[PDB]
RNA sequence: UUGACCUCGGAUCAGGUAGGAGGACCCGCUGAACUUAAGCAUAUCAAUAAGCGGAGGAAAAGAAACCAACAGGGAUUGCCCUAGUAACGGCGAGUGAAGCGGCAACAGCUCAAAUUUGAAAGCUGGCUUCGGCCCGCGUUGUAAUUUGGAGAGGAUGCUUU
RNA sequence: AAGCUCCUUCGACGAGUCGAGUAGUUUGGGAAUGCUGCUCAAAAUGGGAGGUAAAUUUCUUCUAAAGCUAAAUACCGGCCA
RNA sequence: GAACGCACAUUGCGCCCGCCGGUAUUCCGGCGGGCAUGCCUGUUCGAGCGUCAUUUCAACCAUCAAGCCCUGGGCUUGUGUUGGGGACCCGCGGCUGCUCGCGGGCCCUGAAAAGCAGUGGCGGGCUCGCUGGCGGGUGCCAGCCGUAAAACCC
């Protein structure tokens, strides 16, 4: 059984996200950061219950679905733009080099003929991948941190993480390494 | 605040809501055990003007008295009855004092409150710690409490001669030969 | 009964409370400290420095693989960076 | 067959004689209570203004202490305690007047709804002497008032008080007159 | 599902307390009969003895719902006279006070009925490095203020620790 | 913290208790002298007790139903002298 | 002995925590410390078809950014409004006109309320025709735009 107040509420996230969203399409996406690409970690956090369609669209082109999944991502104005449509629902910035390695080394799992595996053995990540460059796990720990032409790839051949649920551990640039500290 | 008001539905037992409230917690009294502790006072307004404290040491104990005659009527009331009952089964307690909480066609219920006198809350207060000296040892059992000096006639005046400071102590007294050394 | 004091102060709507007894309990997610005191019993179990060096040969074993191991709601993170410092 | 223990027995039974006998009105009007969402409002309004506990008061006098080693204006808090509740009804001072229903010595409260329609001060009966006792950090509350409040939420509680006055005290106005319970049927 | 409250229990849990003795005097409860009235039953014996319960170095009583009719007195107790008076009574046996007056000794107070409400300001325990820290009691009321020949609150100006 | 003074402000005082009827018990004491048991059951310029033929109950004097308290008093017992 | 682990007319018989001696972690004997009842305060454990609370009604725009101009003062963009009523003063669009629209100035009202709802399309949805393809109706759209056509969707 659900009561009025939850449905005000809810027409009221709505319509405010409406309008926020009215706002920034609107507006030139024209983020106060240099043109050089750089590199953010996001993780999404439970918000709004109802996602519009855009949002959901752009979280489905990010693979965000799950309890508490993290990707990632370039920064260019396309994906800057991209990120500043779903702020309130995800958290970003600038990971840390002990920080993706540790979240891979305790976390990273791998995709191929969509089914997701364990990371077992550097015999099976050659099988999966071949003939791209990458030959071990810190390959491609470099690949993510170093920028390089085979970001796309990889991205897609690494299964998203599944974090768990921490227990009381907008944009920020550093606290994001606390965050997925007390995240792992 | 409240207790003015308590006094005053106090004083109209045969009303609705009185009448009432006084029936039920009969029932309730009835199927207990005849002496039995009660967690905190029916008539608050009754016990606070009594003496009784909402402090560690002070004790309410309900009590059910058989009504009637013992046609020799007993001298002693059943309130003095119901305080040596009580007194008994709480012999480490002084009794301070007690009031009617209910009345049924076989008994008539009566709480007296009591005072523990070996907790430091209460040697430490100096208006109870009086009870702590070992004269009050058992007040219920000499007439010393409220229905023991109403039954002793303890009062000033004409109408109480042979007993205002004691009936046996004046008749000692009337009935003594005082012979002097020079007579 | 510590923990039944802080269920009690998280029903009764305490905040500040709780934030105390919280404190008091020092629990082992937000320290990573050993939840308990645990100096008599290894003192009574190894009188000497020989078989503590024997039983640390598994102690430190376990401690090893519990750094490279990842973390969860029984095993937090806080006393993971505690093993591996 | 299998025996119950006796003081379980008193209490189901005193249920049963408490609501199957004819009550008298004072009684009665106890039985009809605030519902969830008015008491919820209630509540939000009145755990807005708690009073302190003891270690934030001895932490700010503290505070207050190391100032002066080293301005303020009245405090607004929910009133409570019996007598006190009732020197502020008589004074006309309390602005909302919230009344537990299981008082076990009913005496204390039964003129308290009747005050209240005197004086002319809203009124409302809650379920819980422990949610209020919640509230004033005690174990238990016989009846909780709210006089006075900081500026920002005073239409709140102006809103509040239209709330019960026409959410509780015209649902009562009839059947507060009514005697309650009996077996007729 | 979880956590309060209330009520009723358990524990070889911690800290305490009661019982018995003594009982000359004291405070209560209960309670006779012989005897006198030249018989005897009302009465007397006697509100005594026996019996039961409860204290102390004294107990009890005690600061007027008193005495009085005054030009008034002024908590209680006891001594002297009042006084074998008043009063009551098979008006027989008899029973039998008190006020005033003189003296000994003198002492007055605490609560409940109030909202601290600009702040439970109060208290029992446990831990102690003994200085200050926790749990609990308590708002269905623990401190302060007040106790009706009073009192409160403001103002006011002296006088007190 | 405390006493006093002043006043265009206030001033809460004890209920199965008094009392009425009735049965015992007790007293010099049917205003029942007091107490107790049963039935009924109060008041608020109130209540209690007295004074008085005096012209109507005029007047007088106190506040019950909560509590503490030394001394003067008793004493075949206790520690002694 | 009030008499107190049970009995008591026996120097007998049990429970909990420890020690010593004699073949001794197993057997025996002895020893040390505890174990009565009623009640008060606290502690802990436990019951109750006694009893309440448990589905955010919160915050979250820029608490300043970006670009100009003469590097010292400003300028520009950052589109963000509860609903009604009135015994008034206007302006501008429309209508053959009354009048109706859009925008102002003056008041009143609790976050107040008792029909009056009408302006044209694009897409998607539903529906029914023809042999996935072709056509129209719609008090459907928690989808866009303002009549000219898109955007969005895949």
């Amino acid at each position: 059984f659900k009561r009025a107040e939850k449905y005000v509420k809810e027409y009221r996230e709505q319509e405010r996200e409406k309008i926020r969203l009215a706002r920034i399409a609107k507006q030139q996406g024209s983020f106060h950061i240099p043109a050089e690409a750089k590199l953010v970690f996001v993780i999404r956090i439970k918000g709004i219950n109802k996602i519009p369609p855009k949002p959901r669209k752009i979280l489905q082109l990010l693979r965000l679905r799950q309890i508490n999944n993290g990707v990632f991502v370039k920064v260019t104005k396309a994906t800057a733009e991209m990120i500043k449509i779903v702020e309130p629902w995800v958290a970003y910035g600038y990971p840390n080099l002990k920080s993706v390695r540790e979240l891979i080394y305790k976390r990273g799992y791998g995709k191929v003929n969509g089914q997701r595996i364990p990371l077992t053995d550097n015999a099976i990540i050659e099988e999966n991948l071949g003939k791209y460059g990458i030959i071990c796990i810190e390959d491609l720990i470099h690949e993510i941190f170093t920028v390089g032409p085979n970001f796309k790839q990889a991205a897609n051949f690494l299964w998203p993480f599944k974090l768990s649920n921490p227990n009381g551990g907008g944009n920020r640039e550093e606290h994001i390494n606390a965050l997925i500290r007390a995240m792992n | 605040g409240a207790l003015k008001y308590l006094e005053e539905l106090s004083k109209k037992k045969q009303s609705d809501v009185v009448r009432f409230l006084l029936r039920v917690r009969c029932w309730e009294y009835r199927q207990l055990n005849v002496i039995h502790r009660a967690s905190r006072p029916s008539r608050p307004d009754k016990a606070r003007r009594l003496g009784y404290k909402a402090k560690q040491g002070y004790v309410i104990y309900r009590v059910r008295v058989r009504r009637g005659g013992r046609q020799l009527k007993y001298q002693r009331s059943l309130r003095a009855t119901a305080e040596e009952r009580v007194g008994r089964r709480c012999s480490n307690l002084r009794v301070l004092n007690s009031y009617w909480v209910n009345q049924d066609s076989t008994y008539k219920y009566y709480e007296v409150i009591l005072v523990d006198p070996n907790h430091k809350a209460i040697r430490r207060d100096p208006r109870i710690n009086w009870i702590c000296n070992p004269v009050h040892k058992h007040r219920e059992c000499r007439g010393l409490t409220s229905t023991g000096k109403k039954s002793r006639g303890l009062n000033k005046g004409h109408r109480f001669n042979k007993t205002r400071a004691g009936r046996r102590k004046t008749w000692k007294r009337h009935n003594t030969l005082s012979l002097w050394r020079y007579r | 009964a510590l923990e039944k004091k802080i269920s009690r102060a998280l029903g009764r709507g305490d905040v500040s409370n709780a934030a105390r007894l919280e404190r008091n309990a020092n629990l082992p997610e937000k320290t990573g400290k050993p939840r308990y005191t645990l100096n008599h019993i290894i003192r009574e179990r190894y009188p000497t420095f020989q078989d503590a060096l024997r039983d640390l040969d598994d102690c430190l074993s376990m401690l090893f693989l519990f750094a490279n191991l990842p973390s969860t709601t029984a095993v937090p993170a806080k006393m993971i960076a505690r093993c591996e410092r | 067959m299998v025996k119950w223990p006796e003081y379980i027995r008193l209490q189901r039974q005193k249920k049963i004689l408490r609501m199957r006998l004819k009550v008298p009105p004072a009684i009665a009007q106890f039985q009809y209570t605030l519902d969830k969402n008015l008491a919820a409002q209630a509540f939000k309004l009145l755990n807005k203004y708690r009073p302190e506990t003891k270690q934030e008061k001895k932490e700010r006098l503290l505070r207050e202490a190391t100032a002066i080693k080293e301005v303020s204006k009245k405090p607004y808090t929910v009133k409570y305690g019996l007598n006190h509740v009732v020197g502020l009804i008589e004074n006309k001072k309390a602005s909302l007047v919230l009344i537990a229903n299981d008082v076990d010595p009913i005496e204390l409260v039964v003129f308290l709804p009747a005050l209240c329609r005197k004086m002319g001060i809203p009124y409302a009966i809650i379920k819980g002497k422990a949610r209020l006792g919640t509230l004033v950090h005690k174990k238990t509350a016989a009846v909780v008032a709210i006089t006075e409040v900081r500026s920002e939420d005073k239409n709140e509680l102006a809103k509040l008080i239209s709330a019960v006055k026409e959410g509780y005290l015209e649902k009562v106005e009839d059947t507060r007159k009514r005697w309650g319970g009996g077996i007729m049927g």
